């Protein structure tokens, strides 16, 4: 049993200008992290779309593919086209 | 001048959409559910304005009667042109439109009716430059705090393309930005209620956040039309 120092906090920042601060890990897939938002918020992860730096982030890809390190901050819209 | 519905509908009682669902149970639950915290409807045309066309009719439809919001309001209203300015719209490409927008703010203010308000939304033209004011405001809050609102944004496209082709231009859908953006802009307290055909508990947004909305409206279909809370 060797230690894992992995884990990491991320923020998520909203339009209400709210900081949400998460708990993950690299390897977490955008599903998971939007997981994660609907137990802080309650915000179905459907309704959710999750931006890096202008970029949207596809659900099946990992944190770590996005260079999305420890202390990174993510922006978040809910999806409400009509 | 016949009169028209063809815009804004008439009134009719929650469950009358059950028709619209005549086969899809989830759909059927969630109407039925929804009749505990609403009594009515009003559809809006389905052509891309419909958020917009629904939340100016619905605000407005709500100081009907009340002299002092009314006031306010208007006062608000009167310093739209100076923001237009700010976010380098031009005065004489404005015009026509915020005069159409100030015209039914008045007609609300000179003891208006539902009535004659709807004879104004259902007016094709007149009803499509409201629209188009609110198009052009809403893109306005949005230029003005470019920095705060570049951050959201996806496809790393810039932020005045965004309003110039998904906030000012006729039959453009709206979205989370544009929605938030003419709520704050013009102090609309607004609930979204969200129906989907999934097998799931009911949810809304509210905006701002716990504010007492003045607009309640059904998103349901990439759809807005207009609900009206029981007492």
């Amino acid at each position: 049993d060797v230690p894992d120092y992995a884990h990491m906090q991320i923020f998520v920042k909203t339009l209400t200008g709210k900081t949400i601060t998460l708990e993950v890990e690299p390897s977490d897939t955008i599903e998971n992290v939007k997981a994660k938002i609907q137990d802080k918020e309650g915000i179905p992860p459907d309704q959710q779309r999750l931006i890096f730096a202008g970029k949207q982030l596809e659900d099946g890809r990992t944190l770590s593919d996005y260079n999305i390190q420890k202390e990174s901050t993510l922006h978040l819209v809910l999806r409400l086209r009509g | 001048s016949e009169t028209s519905f063809n815009l804004i509908s008439e009134k009719c009682d929650i469950l009358s959409i059950l028709r619209d669902h005549p086969e899809n149970r989830i759909y059927r639950r969630k109407i039925e559910e929804l009749s505990k915290r609403f009594t009515a409807i009003r559809k809006t045309k389905g052509d891309g304005n419909c958020f917009y066309r629904a939340l100016g009719y619905s605000y407005l439809e709500s100081l009907l009667g009340k002299s002092r919001e009314i006031f306010k309001f208007k006062e608000r209203v009167l310093q739209t042109p100076n923001d237009l300015l700010a976010a380098g719209f031009e005065e004489h490409k404005f015009r026509n439109f915020f005069n159409a927008f100030y015209s039914v703010v008045e007609l609300v203010e000179k003891d208006g009716s539902v009535s004659s308000l709807l004879k104004v939304f259902n007016d094709q033209s007149a009803s499509d430059h409201i629209v188009q004011f609110l198009r052009l405001l809403t893109s306005a809050f949005i230029r003005n705090r470019a920095d705060f609102f570049r951050h959201f944004i996806d496809e790393e496209m810039d932020i005045k393309d965004f309003c110039t082709h998904e906030v000012e231009p006729m039959a453009t859908e709206c979205d989370h930005i544009q929605i938030t953006a003419l709520s704050q802009a013009l102090s609309i307290a607004l609930q979204v209620e969200y129906v989907d055909e999934m097998d799931t508990a009911l949810n809304h947004h509210v905006f701002p956040e716990a504010a007492t909305p003045s607009v309640y409206l059904l998103y349901k279909t990439s759809h807005y039309n207009i609900l009206y809370a029981a007492d």
